[PDB]
RNA sequence: CGCGACCUCAGAUCAGACGUGGCGACCCGCUGAAUUUAAGCAUAUUAGUCAGCGGAGGAAAAGAAACUAACCAGGAUUCCCUCAGUAACGGCGAGUGAACAGGGAAGAGCCCAGCGCCGAAUCCCCGCCCCGCGGCGGGGCGCGGGAAAUGUGGCGUACGGAAGACCCACUCCCCGGCGCCGGGGGGCCCAAGUCCUUCUGAUCGAGGCCCAGCCCGUGGACGGUGUGAGGCCGGUAGCGGCCCCCGGCGCGCCGGGCCCGGGUCUUCCCGGAGUCGGGUUGCUUGGGAAUGCAGCCCAAAGCGGGUGGUAAACUCCAUCUAAGGCUAAAUACCGGCACGAGACCGAUAGUCAACAAGUACCGUAAGGGAAAGUUGAAAAGAACUUUGAAGAGAGAGUUCAAGAGGGCGUGAAACCGUUAAGAGGUAAACGGGUGGGGUCCGCGCAGUCCGCCCGGAGGAUUCAACCCGGCGGCGCGGUCCGGCCGUGCCGGCGGGGCGGAUCUCCCGCUCCCGUCGGCGGGGGACCGCCCCCCGGCCGGCGACCGGCCGCCGCCGGGCGCAUUUC
RNA sequence: CGGCUACCCACCCGACCCGUCUUGAAACACGGACCAAGGAGUCUAACACGUGCGCGAGUCGGGGGCUACGAAAGCCGCCGUGGCGCAAUGAAGGUGAAGGCCGGCGCCGGCCGAGGUGGGAUCCCGAGGCCUUCCAGUCCGCCGAGGGCGCACCACCGGCCCGUCUCGCCCGCCGCGCCGGGGAGGUGGAGCACGAGCGCACGUGUUAGGACCCGAAAGAUGGUGAACUAUGCC
RNA sequence: AGGGGCGAAAGACUAAUCGAACCAUCUAGUAGCUGGUUCCCUCCAAAGUUUCCCUCAGGAUAGCUGGCGCUCUCCGCAGUU
RNA sequence: CCGGCUCGCUGGUGUGGAGCCGGGCGUGGAAUGCGAGUGCCUAGUGGGCCACUUUUGGUAAGCAGAACUGGCGCUGCGGG
RNA sequence: GCGCUGGAGCGUCGGGCCCAUACCCGGCCGUCGCUGGCAGUCGGCAGAGCGAGAAAGAGAGUGGCGCGGACGCUACGCCGCGACGAGUAGGAGGGCCGCUGCGGUGAGCCUUGAAGCCUAGGGCGCGGGCCCGGGUGGAGCCGCCGCAGGUGCAGAUCUUGGUGGUAGUAGCAAAUAUUCAAACGAGAACUUUGAAGGCCGAAGUGGAGAAGGGUUCCAUGUGAACAGCAGUUGAACAUGGG
RNA sequence: UAGCCAAAUGCCUCGUCAUCUAAUUAGUGACGCGCAUGAAUGGAUGAACGAGAUUCCCACUGUCCCUACCUACUAUCCAGCGAAACCACAGCCAAGGGAACGGGCUUGGCGGAAUCAGCGGGGAAAGAAGACCCUGUUGAGCUUGACUCUAGUCUGGCACG
RNA sequence: GGCCUCACGAUCCUUCUGACCUUUUGGGUUUUAAGCAGGAGGUGUCAGAAAAGUUACCACAGGGAUAACUGGCUUGUGGCG
RNA sequence: UUGGAUUGUUCACCCACUAAUAGGGAACGUGAGCUGGGUUUAGACCGUCGUGAGACAGGUUAGUUUUACCCUACUGAUGAU
């Protein structure tokens, strides 16, 4: 019995609700666990960074999110052999890698391995053997200059790009936009179906003339 | 709270605020919506017009990332940008116009409703009106397109 | 005919092992309704839910795309928010109802078959010797036995791999036996009043404990002790102490195991079949010309196959590589062990059960299933006398208290007896109005005082007016001097912090032959705001004052001397 | 001596036993021996309206992270991702919210610039006047004929946006095409026309949930009974 | 052995239960139909009527009612003439 | 009432009509009474009955069905 | 109804009288309205008012002794005028009405006596209810400001428990029947013994089994409870056997 | 059709006739255009039999005229022991009105403790939320030419083949 | 459209008609399908469920809103004057 | 204001006597006073209707009649002022 004014409402109670409800009471003490569980591991890995591994660049697929850069999966095998870096190695020194990714740009792979380059310059390696120090490992005054960072290393932040005021040019102020929408907008409705007309137009006069 | 409701003031009351001809029975219209085209007509002609019966297409997979397309308003579109470069453009006498990254304040498309103030810009966009671009080219601007 | 193999199948109280069943909150696989809603009801809804069956674990399952997308692309699985009560399904009615992207928790990748290359280079069992053995292992000796060519092991798996050649290039990886060093499981302990009076039956009640405002306090949580205790006791706080067992680390030897890597070029190889898929039928899903699953029939291909949410044909694209497998983490927990807590309940409440409770008790059985707490601080549980056979009384005694006497704290109402008072033939009882009688109350029974004035008896160290000291108020002083603030302002050849979508020498990165042309960072300048320092005005000090002077009031100490004052 | 009130009795007047259903109840209508204890619109979610607070075209950390009571409280801001609002219309392809005036050849430069009318609380101006003996006279106020700019809001006339219908003439080019854009006049819209929302809390109403409390005749799933009795056999 | 058994047939018996046994669960099954619905005071104050419904013991919707206000005053309105 | 514009509607006719501005007239143009107007949320109700007069069916009914008004319901009090 | 007939009847009427919560005046309570009035307690830093039929200043400037003065004002407060007061279902507001717990607060109460309970006691408030007095009690309890709810009973053939009238009532009536003397014993219609009179009448009221029950079988003691009276008796209770 | 009947089957019907009695809606035997008998949904008949349903007759008797008396056990009283149904408060009638049959209300009639043994007039006496009738958008047993389906069964195709 | 007072029908589905109409979802073409608008197929219980009986073996919640018993108002009819 | 035949009868008809064999009410007086003959449960058989389960104001047959000790009333019996 509906009142005199309001909504229509759907709620979705009709089945046994009460039997399957969870509550977070527990919120609190997991939050705890969490906050244990991460700082017992951030001191099992005394020197090595808190957040884990370094992650690439990358920009969101869909349309609404394409102008935004996130954190990436790992660095993808392209990537790493332009840097010079082997795939078996680069987990072992830290650095997330997944092989399924691609690369069909330029500027995102070369931002990569710029990363890349920064993260290695960035590093310092201990040696596998205290006692006796390798090529690959760092000096022993920066050895002692180790210490752990907080969050993400190198965090991807959204560059942007400002540029200054110029002078307005007379092609610019002759420019219709609004126009080139809509013909564009024409012209990729209708392409297809001009070539088939021009096939056929084509092929009926050839006849003609024949 | 309970200290406040009805109900404490309804004690001593036998029908507790719900009638002695007819008493206050568990459904006595159905469960829910029942009957809105049989003895609730009324009520959904009245109030629910349009409830019945479909309309249009049926898009099955529908993704909103596809139609993503906040739109934004000339009055507005100097307040994206910060005071400073509106006032140093009016002041500027080199002629220099602000160019204006709608796309990077996260507004695709341009829609020209409010009075915009004389002085020149170059708006850099997705999508224009055309009463939005003529508004520009009328108080003198410059319009992008990008993708 | 027989002997000797292989292959299929038997019998073993043969030697050595394993499974059986139970709990089952959470999880995996299957089966699986009707109540109910739709105001009836058949599709739907309830609902892949209850019931039923099977199987585990400390978590399970899932899991590293035959993926999501159509963008400038992301990149295992899982969980939270969001997408979203949307797309969509629905007698398009009631109702049902995801997924992508995004932000987070966590984040870890891999291994076979196949193709190949290495004398099966592999593995199991029994006998003997040595070592430690309460997770039966390591080394050595067996012309000891067996598995396996109907394929074990090494290289190797979609991210390419292998081999050859040419360059560069590393040895310290890994266990396990023994052995020396600085995070838990229990045990025993650690501060301070029974201080002086005072109630009490007992104090933990009340007063005091100085000029060490009793003592301790990193200990004033709690409980017990004859009340209500920080200091009587246990504990409490402590990065406080001692003892035993065990643990993840950081060293040493000892035995063996492997003598392994990267780049370039050349040559070969590369895949899982009654499986996908198509037709039909049934169930499921939001999946709608059929999302997923299953039965039947047909049943393949390799520049092939799958997916690209409307069936089909043609044609370019995008993305993966199905029919093999493993994997912690973030996640669930009303079963179990040990714990902590509560704006909950307080014995008809709260679990059915605070107690000899799933006990007594009922049903043949499946099953059903209660009522029931309070002596007292301490039993000090009533010696002994008296009537009666005794139940049980009358004395006496214990206790502060038997007005607490063994189902005994407190002890209402309905009900009953007795005593006292009143009334009584229109059932009782009730509202208004009085009258009479009782109960106690008014500590009533010579009835209030409070100010001013007059008069009489008195008694004071006594009024006013002056002196000194102190305190306070007051615009005092139209405009005293000094400070402080402004949710006020101005000036600045001042010293700074924050922000900017305002501009502009150095460093890092990529293309080109130290240079011309690009990106990121730093620096400099500019603007806005704010902090501090200096100077000049306005206002306030009545949310925010100091020292003088002026007035007034108050207090104390003097002079005051009784026609004043009390 | 006083005490209405609370104990009893006597008299006068009135006086049918409560609850519930019903048009009609004291009813020959049903429930009711008496007493004690328990006992019935609560909670979750959604929506709407009104009220309180904060911020305000913004608002909200609800999820996550950093630091006895405290499982609290504070902080994040390059954790505002995301929800709501700031833009509507169309099934969709999509589109997406004032104009007027002046000079030159529909197009170019400049100017005015973001509706009108009627009613509109309040505000602004002021023909004069508010007396102490009388005249001229100023300053501070006060009242006032009349005249205005008109809050919010109501009504109407306009204007603009999206879908649609009719009549139409023009404009643009990288690809002059079954291209794209523009006008006037009617019409449909949950629109604009100089914001009013977001979060939290309270009350009310409705809904789905056991849903104010008690109540079926029924249906389904899984198990137990032939020790009575029905029948067959030994 | 339960929508089953058995019945010289009465819907008879099937553990005091039979025109579908008993126990537990779904289940606090649904009820437009009965019963009940707990403290005081103050203020306001009804309808059994229109329309529609497999609607007639009920609802939705108007009407009646209350609450919250808001815009104005010291022109407007009227169960009247 | 008096002037002046607009009109793409209709026209012999600055014809018709409508719309929009400007100007003027307060004895506030029957009596009486009364402060009005407007917007949200919403319970309960949705079985009625009686009486004067009007009136249908039925002979008639404490019958059944209508219209106005007033009551009972929801209401006590004096009289019957 | 009693009764009434020179009415206490009938028809027309005249005075007088009687009383409702009706009407007039008055007191008190509450509601509503005037959206009324009060910051003006402006005092030796002074001058006491804006009730009055008439729109606006007890307004300012230029020249001709005695040291004094009541209450007020929790502005969510106080005060002044008028009108009104019914009410089912229903709605709203005020509760210094009531219960439980929580955060604050009362240098709160309390073994020199709290909660609870009773009371022919004193009262207050319209009312929800509340504060004191007297008796038992021995260990906790309340007021104010906010918060929260499993927060108020007369009923529901309500749930649990207890108790009345009936009521010392119905009944203790199926199967013929007991009497006498003694013993134990405190007590005898009911036990035991002896005698008499009876019944079951060998398909039994006899003697023994199966199923079923499980110590009921035997002896002693008790007479608390049960054997619908009582019991010296028991298939009751406690001891030991079998 | 053969048979049969106011039958256990006949509304009209207590049909008409005869008999059975003083009197018979009963019984029996007949008659039949029989609302609506009837042939294995069996008709007609029929010895014996029936705790089957009927009418008459003889004997018999308290069934009655018409009631009386006796016995046993109760009821009655006492001793002991001792419940339950039910109970708004309770209980004297006439009329009136009323919710249309009151114990209570109004007017009258009038009423006097506690009680014992009977009785069945009233308490619209007590049990049981009427089983009859109706409503419910409440069901269950059963039926079918109701709707929708289903085991099973017959047939065809596909595979074994 | 019929001189007027009547002569007729929602959702969903199907069918037909109309546009050089939109989508068919990674792109293009063509069938197909889905859309917009206007008609028709239908509900006569006509604001529109898809619907045969019996129960004396019956059951449940209720109803004196509703009959058969009694009781009231009238006496048509019956009786009487 | 009667005794009887018939029928469950209320009604009805007949026989006989008498004086007359008049009519009615009291919840169609009177079931905790009786009976259960008929209506009107569940078992059955006949006829008619229906395919059927079943129905028949058509007939036939067998088919549990519970309680007073309470108040009042009435009959008697103590007593009471
Ligand atoms: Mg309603
Ligand atoms: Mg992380
Ligand atoms: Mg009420
Ligand atoms: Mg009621
Ligand atoms: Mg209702
Ligand atoms: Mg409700
Ligand atoms: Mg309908
Ligand atoms: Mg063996
Ligand atoms: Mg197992
Ligand atoms: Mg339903
Ligand atoms: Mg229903
Ligand atoms: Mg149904
Ligand atoms: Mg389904
Ligand atoms: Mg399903
Ligand atoms: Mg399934
Ligand atoms: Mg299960
Ligand atoms: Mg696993
Ligand atoms: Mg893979
Ligand atoms: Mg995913
Ligand atoms: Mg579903
Ligand atoms: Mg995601
Ligand atoms: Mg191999
Ligand atoms: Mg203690
Ligand atoms: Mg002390
Ligand atoms: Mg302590
Ligand atoms: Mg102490
Ligand atoms: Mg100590
Ligand atoms: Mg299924
Ligand atoms: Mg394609
Ligand atoms: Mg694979
Ligand atoms: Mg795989
Ligand atoms: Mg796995
Ligand atoms: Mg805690
Ligand atoms: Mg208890
Ligand atoms: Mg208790
Ligand atoms: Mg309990
Ligand atoms: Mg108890
Ligand atoms: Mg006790
Ligand atoms: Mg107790
Ligand atoms: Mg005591
Ligand atoms: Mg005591
Ligand atoms: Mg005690
Ligand atoms: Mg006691
Ligand atoms: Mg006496
Ligand atoms: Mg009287
Ligand atoms: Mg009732
Ligand atoms: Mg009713
Ligand atoms: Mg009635
Ligand atoms: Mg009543
Ligand atoms: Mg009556
Ligand atoms: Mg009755
Ligand atoms: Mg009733
Ligand atoms: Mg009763
Ligand atoms: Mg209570
Ligand atoms: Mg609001
Ligand atoms: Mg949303
Ligand atoms: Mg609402
Ligand atoms: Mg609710
Ligand atoms: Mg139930
Ligand atoms: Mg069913
Ligand atoms: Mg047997
Ligand atoms: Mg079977
Ligand atoms: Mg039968
Ligand atoms: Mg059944
Ligand atoms: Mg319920
Ligand atoms: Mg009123
Ligand atoms: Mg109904
Ligand atoms: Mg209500
Ligand atoms: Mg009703
Ligand atoms: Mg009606
Ligand atoms: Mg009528
Ligand atoms: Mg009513
Ligand atoms: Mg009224
Ligand atoms: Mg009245
Ligand atoms: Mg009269
Ligand atoms: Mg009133
Ligand atoms: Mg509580
Ligand atoms: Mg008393
Ligand atoms: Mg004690
Ligand atoms: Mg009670
Ligand atoms: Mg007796
Ligand atoms: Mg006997
Ligand atoms: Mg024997
Ligand atoms: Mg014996
Ligand atoms: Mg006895
Ligand atoms: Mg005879
Ligand atoms: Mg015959
Ligand atoms: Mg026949
Ligand atoms: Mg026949
Ligand atoms: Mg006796
Ligand atoms: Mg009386
Ligand atoms: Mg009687
Ligand atoms: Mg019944
Ligand atoms: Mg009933
Ligand atoms: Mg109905
Ligand atoms: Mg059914
Ligand atoms: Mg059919
Ligand atoms: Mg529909
Ligand atoms: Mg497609
Ligand atoms: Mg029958
Ligand atoms: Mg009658
Ligand atoms: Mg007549
Ligand atoms: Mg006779
Ligand atoms: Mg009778
Ligand atoms: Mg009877
Ligand atoms: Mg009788
Ligand atoms: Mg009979
Ligand atoms: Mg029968
Ligand atoms: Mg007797």
């Amino acid at each position: 019995a509906p009142s005199r004014n309001g909504m229509i409402l759907k709620p979705h109670f009709h089945k046994d609700w009460q039997r399957r409800v969870a509550t977070w009471f527990n919120q609190p003490a997991r939050k705890i666990r969490r906050r244990k569980a991460r700082q017992a591991r951030a001191r099992r890995i005394a020197p090595r960074p808190a957040a884990g591994p370094i992650r690439p660049i990358v920009r969101c697929p869909t349309v609404r999110y394409h102008t935004k850069v996130r954190a990436g999966r790992g660095f993808s095998l392209e990537e790493l052999r332009v840097a010079g870096i082997h795939k078996k190695v680069a987990r072992t020194i830290g650095i997330s890698v997944d092989p399924r990714r691609r690369n069909k740009s330029t500027e995102s792979l070369q931002a990569n391995v710029q990363r890349l380059k920064e993260y290695r310059s960035k590093l310092v390696l201990f040696p596998r053997k205290p006692s006796a120090p390798k090529k690959g490992d760092s000096s022993a005054e920066e050895l002692k200059l180790a210490t752990q960072l907080t969050g993400p290393v190198m965090p991807i932040r959204n560059v942007f790009k400002k540029e200054k005021a110029r002078v307005i040019t007379e092609e610019e102020k002759n420019f219709k936009a609004f126009a080139s929408l809509r013909m564009a907008r024409a012209n990729a409705r209708l392409f297809g179906i001009r070539a088939k007309r021009a096939k056929e137009a084509a092929e009926q006069d050839v006849e003609k003339k024949k | 709270p309970s200290r406040l409701r009805k109900t404490r003031k309804l004690r001593g009351h036998v029908s507790h605020g719900h009638g002695r001809i007819g008493k206050h029975r568990k459904h006595p219209g159905g469960r829910g919506n029942a009957g809105g085209m049989h003895h609730h007509r009324i009520n959904f002609d009245k109030y629910h017009p349009g409830y019945f019966g479909k309309v249009g297409m049926r898009h099955y997979h529908l993704k909103r990332n596809q139609s993503f397309c906040p739109t934004v308003n000339l009055d507005k579109l100097w307040t994206l940008v910060s005071e400073q470069t509106r006032v140093n453009a009016a002041k500027n006498k080199t002629g220099a116009a602000p160019i204006i990254d709608v796309v990077r304040s996260g507004y695709y498309k341009v829609l020209g409703k409010g009075k915009l103030p004389k002085q020149p810009v170059i708006v850099k966009a997705k999508f224009f009106s055309r009463r939005a671009e003529e508004k520009i080219k009328g108080v003198g601007g410059a319009c992008v397109l990008v993708a």
